[PDB]
């Protein structure tokens, strides 16, 4: 779970 | 896919409606300039507009067909070059200066101060110039941070795949397509429009070229702890390595 | 005045395939290969190489119209890039196979014995598949690698303005070759763009080539040539 | 000096 992960499912 | 469904002007559309906004730095002009804090602001800036362009990335026609990790890796490998030529994009009607931001306007002899900021800030200069010289048009410029964003790691990505950079492959072929309808509708011929796109193609090279820079200078940065990355940034960075 | 720009298409074409540099091959000694033998074959070659480099640039319509600073700028900026479309075109034919010469044949697993190699090596055969694939042509290829060295280093110098005139003469001689082998106009400049946008990656993977040989250098097992550690001071100073 | 200046002046 990078944060550039995160922030592209959000 | 609605990307390939798209007529050039709805892709134009598209690309302008997502723009991000043109934010500002925490530069306080009473304060001594630093080379410490001068990377801060920077880096502070770059921080903050990585939010809008993940979230501009997803409002990119093509994106969101793509899987995840994809995504992830398509960011990792252009976020520097979609920095640096929004930057070079907003300094070109500053002849010699770099716009950062509104309040942050730097010259040439700024750069210095950081060590290893010179040679970067003319390279950067000489690109503002050379988008000048074009009278590079706000379509044209939203078209290349697109095509950015979709090439740069298109050839690093086993089957059960493939068909995907195909399909990157298909939307870049329209975005083509869509900076073609462009220039025939400024009115050039057929020879200036191959030329005209040739030209843009090939400062794309450049731009990879300042962000490879631009990337080594950021581990230095790293293990040297004195400019703070953020925690964005700092995996942004893992991933270059 | 400058004589390139008053060439044909088909003038230019055969001026640039008559420049082409030769096919030299590596030493013919063992297998398989350690770091410091490695890296010697491939120094060893790379260094061979760059002489005919020279001749060829020379040969390529609108170099000798430049200053011999700007020459010298151009072949310090573009030379790894060079070397390496020219490696990818070579290795077309053989798909998985990074042909760097007829008797030096090697694949990603040769690679591992050398830090990065690997990964380099992976983007240049993911190259020369995307070269096989766009079935490119020698006439392409040729004007690609001119595009390379004329470009590379223009924006870190009237003989910019000449450059990019030179620029435009291969853009035009790019079209007419597709225009040539009956791709529609929309073929012509989907593929013209394709052909570009590869060319970000060349660049990309000379300045992660840039960053191995500095540390090669650094490390100072395996020796470069005067040459070469000029070319290599260049880029980092 | 620079033996891409040799190089060069004496191409061939
Ligand atoms: C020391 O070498 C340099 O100065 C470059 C560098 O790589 O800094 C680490 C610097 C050069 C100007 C452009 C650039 C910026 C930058 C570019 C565009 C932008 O909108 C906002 C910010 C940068 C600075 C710090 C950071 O953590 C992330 C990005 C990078
Ligand atoms: C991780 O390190 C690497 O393997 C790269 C490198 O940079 O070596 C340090 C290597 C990758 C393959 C291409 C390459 C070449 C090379 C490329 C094309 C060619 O015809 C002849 C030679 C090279 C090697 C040593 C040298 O002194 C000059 C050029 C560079």
């Amino acid at each position: 779970h990078k944060i550039l992960h995160r922030l592209l499912q959000d | 896919s609605l990307a390939l469904s798209l007529t050039a002007d709805q892709m134009v559309s598209a690309l302008l409606d997502a723009e991000p906004p043109i934010l500002y730095s925490e530069y306080d002009p009473t304060r001594p300039f630093s080379e410490a804090s001068m990377m801060g602001l920077l880096t502070n800036l770059a921080d903050r507009e990585l939010v809008h362009m993940i979230n501009w990335a997803k409002r990119v026609p093509g994106f969101v067909d793509l899987t995840l990790h994809d995504q992830v890796h398509l960011l990792e490998c252009a976020w520097l070059e979609i920095l640096m030529i929004g930057l070079v994009w907003r300094s070109m009607e500053h002849p010699g200066k770099l716009l950062f931001a509104p309040n942050l306007l730097l010259d040439r002899n700024q750069g210095k101060c950081v060590e290893g900021m010179v040679e970067i800030f003319d390279m950067l200069l000489a690109t503002s110039s050379r988008f000048r010289m074009m009278n590079l048009q706000g379509e044209e410029f939203v078209c290349l941070k697109s095509i950015i964003l979709l090439n740069s790691g298109v050839y690093t990505f086993t089957l059960k795949s493939l068909e995907e950079k195909d399909h990157i492959h298909r939307v870049l072929d329209k975005i083509t397509d869509t900076l073609i309808h462009l220039m025939a509708k400024a009115g050039l011929t057929l020879q200036q429009q191959h030329q005209r796109l040739a030209q843009l193609l090939l400062i794309l090279s450049h731009i990879r070229h300042m962000s490879n820079k631009g990337m080594e200078h950021l581990y230095s940065m790293k293990c040297k702890n004195v400019v703070p990355l953020s925690d964005l940034l700092l995996e942004m960075l893992d991933a270059h390595r």
